[PDB]
């Protein structure tokens, strides 16, 4: 998985 | 269906009172009169059946004093299986009571503007004795079924000691509730376990809260009986009393209005306040807001209006104050 | 091949210890039963050549109190270089002996079930008197070259003075092996300067440990000499004995048990402990579990479970102790 | 043009100072010998028309002890907006003098080498009374246009008390500059309230510096006068100077010679400075550096080299101290 | 780079 | 979006 911010 | 996320907010004000406990006024730049900051990571795990595997880390930020006192996750630090069944929840985070009533506040529980049922009347010595969140808490919250839907949740004492009190930080508590999206209602009932001057202390709450969203507008409202029962005899009984009104205003914008008042028994005092807020949306993560709140105390009232990270004080007994924020809220 | 990594695991429990100092039980949520909760986030960088630059900087999660007392990268803060000659770490990290001998635990070094050898035997007073982290390390790890492989680090005292002793929290210590896959063997030797009471002493540690894997169970076993030796004499002395299997169980699953003994020369006491484990997979990322310990002190010797967020303080001289811990493992 | 980073540095170094305050040396681990150590999120969205919302959110790291005394965000903690009008920050972060003066040290304000103009020449009982960062800051950057640009901020004291002083903490400062690439000149002015020994006291500091890139080599230089000014009379003024240059060398390679002057009108003292300092690159994240300095006290003149995380005290009056340091810098 | 989770 | 190390 990488990181997503918060809005996707 | 699995992902990881790292997300947040920083909303910082400039902010200013008209008095402070020596009934002089304070101005300066704060913080959350918008939405909490906050820093987190949340994820979720498939893992297979319909059953999930969740974290959640957030804590509060600072951003007027870039979290002097050390970052932590005290806002949520949980653990969680979520499937059909509904949800299970192992950590620190807000308890159900509160999860779900402070939904009804329209300044999201947080600036000068919010509901002030949830607070410590009592001046109890627990840790979380503002009914909002627990320590060692473990939560159920149960699917959505025709509108219908409730959540439970027992915090753990582990024995933590206060002079005659030696199950401090116990919670246990839930509520019921039908939300349909436009309806929503809810009756929450909790009790925590505290010390007052160091005398055992039942901290009772029952909380009612509704709302109507009509699209042009949303009326929301809360009731809240509050009582810190000493088991010795003697009690400190608040009731406290909210209504709202929030609507769009042209696309981008929204303006809110809310009025509260706290009958605080025990000092045969009551509070009002009555708060305006506006929300001005440049985009769906950015926000300018400004909020503007009058709080009259009468008699031996002395509640201040809470301009987190300028003054959230009291003020002289009696004393009208009045408080603005005006301020960015960036999510990401 | 260069790579950023944000990861970390939130273990959380239910936990109970039938008797704490006072003789009464305590139970509630506590953390880090089959794994050490944490955050952290690491990279490596391709220098080219086949050199390498890492960096790793990792902290404790409480789930139960959402780190109440701030965050932090205690558990590693390193940055390093490695490349066919091995690998080279500046920080704050396990000492290498520590970090080699744990891997023989069969509890991960965490809940109620593991070895206790690496613990504070004399109430030194010096940060890590545990032996198990250094500030100010510099450490250095060979190759693995046909089985064998060494570790070896220093970490500085920078004068630090309590009493009589002005080199609190120095460490020398380092580690032989051979590790083919299923044989695993290792020898590490160690020592740091600390004080108790005041009073400069030498804190020396010698362990030996080895395991093999048959695929169907695993047998593993740890030997330790933990001597305080106190510069104007006197000495405390422990002798701490593991001997543990594992095995697989139905796929998914997994039973641990682990006998050991501790022979506390100072109080000529000794106590023995007896852990069952079990673990349930429901991913790679996810499983519950649970641990039962049964600790048996005889004479004066007071040593409690380490239930952490519940109890993990003593017991009463020669008494006898129960825990359990049952919690869920997410790693992310 | 919307994204969201996580960045940061470890920088950790072997460090030694030949001599402390009892004229003993001591040596160590250290760290931001080259790069102040940092861990920190930042964003920025497009909000459409040239306008963007932007946070930063950064704090330092101590690799040595693993941030033993907990992780926050005092480095930066901003949220902003900016556009061709340029950018307007809320929350802790430099304050515009030091962001822009700080700029011509080469030794980036940190490790035994930097210009030692921006600290607490006084004893001042403010928060920030190095002149560097302040609380409840707001700033306004201008574009540059043509080489001309200029940044201004104000903090908000928020009535922080400290005997006489009712308002500790307040930042009034702001600069002129001109940067066309090659060159480089500013001009900072500032005034901040403070206390010392329980009486009100003003902060004055002006600053110049000015720096040419010829390529081969880059001359730069500041001058700066700091006077506390006690409300009552008496003042505690410095005077420092310095001058330095750097040069690539071998590509991969930077050599750095930075000499200063610390004249110190209260107790009629100077202290001069001279370090070299050599970075060598094996990538555009990755260093390895070394520090040498030398730094001269004379008369009452006590000055210490700032060799973070072993020692960074004063010497004996009128003392000669001679620091070392090498280490790695690592960024991602 | 883009951050990636603990199991890559 | 996807979070990026400091160099992009
Ligand atoms: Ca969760
Ligand atoms: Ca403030
Ligand atoms: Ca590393
Ligand atoms: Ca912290
Ligand atoms: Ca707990
Ligand atoms: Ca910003
Ligand atoms: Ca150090």
């Amino acid at each position: 998985d990488n990181w997503q911010n918060g809005t996707s | 269906e699995s992902s990881v996320t790292l997300f947040g907010i920083v909303d910082t004000n400039v902010a200013y009172v008209n008095k402070d406990a020596a009934g002089d006024s304070r101005y300066g730049l704060g913080t959350s009169g918008a939405s909490t900051s906050r820093l987190g990571l949340r994820g979720t795990e498939d893992l297979g059946g319909g059953l999930k595997a969740g974290f959640w880390l957030e804590g509060e930020i600072f951003g007027d004093d870039g979290n002097a006192s050390g970052f932590n996750f005290k806002r949520r630090s949980t653990v969680s299986l979520s499937g059909n069944f509904g949800e299970v929840r192992l950590g620190r985070d807000l308890v159900p009571t509160s999860q779900k009533l402070t939904s009804y506040d329209l300044f999201s529980a947080t600036g000068i503007g919010p509901f002030m049922g949830f607070r410590n009347w009592a001046a109890g010595q627990g840790a979380d004795d503002n009914g909002i969140r627990a320590n060692n808490l473990i939560s159920y919250y149960t699917p959505n079924f025709g509108g219908f839907n409730a959540g439970f949740g027992y915090a753990f004492d582990e024995k933590q000691t206060i002079g005659t009190a030696d199950s401090v930080g116990r919670y246990i508590g839930g509520y019921v509730a039908y939300d349909n999206g436009p309806l929503s209602a809810s009756l929450g009932l909790a009790q925590q376990k505290t010390a007052v001057g160091g005398l055992a202390t039942d901290r009772d709450e029952i909380t009612l809260g509704a709302s109507y969203n009509f699209g042009v507008a949303k009326l929301s409202g809360l009731l809240q009986q509050t009582k810190f029962k000493r088991d010795i005899g003697g009690d400190i009984k608040t009731n406290s009393y909210m209504l709202g009104a929030s609507a769009p205003v042209g696309g981008v914008g929204e303006v809110k209005l809310q009025y509260a008042l706290y009958d605080q028994k025990a000092i045969d005092s009551k509070a009002h306040q009555i708060t305006l807020g506006y929300v001005h949306n440049l985009s769906k993560r950015t926000a300018l807001y400004g909020n503007l709140a009058f709080l009259k105390n009468k008699d031996a009232s002395t509640l201040g209006l809470q301009a987190k990270g300028v003054y959230a004080g009291g003020v002289q007994a009696g004393e009208s104050q009045t408080g603005v924020q005006v301020g960015i809220r960036h999510a990401f």
